[PDB]
């Protein structure tokens, strides 16, 4: 998920899908495939 | 008569990680405020005492941490969706105060390389296109801005609050 400011931080498994839901093009920031 | 308080923000941006910004701001038809720099140590300045020194500098503070944040947002948006650099930007904005009573009038209107690209709705505080031209950039930038608080009502309280405020104590 996306807070304020948050995508500037290097994308993390953890924080975003994990810790919270993520949509397909955060997965994919994560992937770099 | 028509109380009003403008701002006006230019910002070059050379590359994603420097910038130039050059700014205003005007009571009416006085000029009020300068605001120059580098990203690194912008200048911020009131042309007349209107606020005390405690005062004034709680407001430099609020400026020092929207101009961090402006600039993040621009390198987000190159980050995700690739813009071609140099670059300007220009923020137009400012709240409008009925001789009548009615509800202030507020207004923020960005602009890229000096065509109009996306202002902010206050109504149900929204940002929409002002550009017909479709793009990756407008549409990613349109869901970041109404995505959060923080650039929908916490923007919304600093033209209707904040700037209104501002014009009832210092213009009268
Ligand atoms: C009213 C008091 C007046 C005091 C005297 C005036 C001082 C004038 C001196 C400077 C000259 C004026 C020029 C600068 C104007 C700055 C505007 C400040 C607005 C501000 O602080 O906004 C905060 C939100 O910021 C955010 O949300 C950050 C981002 C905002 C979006 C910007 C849109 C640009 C889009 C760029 C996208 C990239 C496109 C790619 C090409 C909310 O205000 P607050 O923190 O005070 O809280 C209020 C709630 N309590
Ligand atoms: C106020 O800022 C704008 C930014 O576009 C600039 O063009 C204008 O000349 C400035 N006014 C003064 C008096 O410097
Ligand atoms: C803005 O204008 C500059 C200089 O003409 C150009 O190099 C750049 O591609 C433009 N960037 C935009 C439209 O985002
Ligand atoms: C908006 O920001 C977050 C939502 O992620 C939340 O902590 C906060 O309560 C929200 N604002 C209000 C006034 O509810
Ligand atoms: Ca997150
Ligand atoms: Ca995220
Ligand atoms: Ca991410
Ligand atoms: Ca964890
Ligand atoms: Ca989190
Ligand atoms: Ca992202
Ligand atoms: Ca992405």
């Amino acid at each position: 998920a996306n807070s304020f400011l948050e995508e500037l931080r290097h994308s993390s498994l953890e924080r975003e899908c994990i810790e919270e839901i993520c949509d397909f093009e955060e997965a994919k920031e994560i992937f770099q495939n | 008569g028509l109380q009003r308080l403008h701002m006006l923000q230019i910002s070059y941006f050379r590359d994603p990680y420097h910038v130039w910004y050059q700014g205003n701001a005007s009571l009416g038809g006085h000029l009020t405020h300068v605001l120059e720099g580098p990203d690194t140590n912008t200048t911020i300045i009131q042309l007349q005492p209107l606020q005390e020194p405690e005062s004034w500098a709680r407001t430099q503070s609020g400026l020092q941490s929207y101009l961090l944040q402006f600039h993040g947002l621009v390198r987000l948006v190159h980050q995700e969706r690739t813009l071609a650099f140099p670059l300007t930007i220009r923020c137009f904005l400012g709240c409008e105060l009925p001789p009548e009573g009615s509800r202030a009038h507020v207004f923020f209107e960005v602009a890229v390389n000096g065509s109009s690209f996306v202002s902010f709705r206050p109504e149900r505080a929204l940002w929409q296109a002002d550009t017909q031209v479709t793009s990756g950039v407008v549409t990613f930038t349109l869901q970041q801005l109404n995505a959060y608080n923080r650039t929908r009502y916490e923007l919304r309280e600093f033209l209707e609050d904040t700037c209104v405020q501002y014009v009832q104590k210092h213009i009268s």
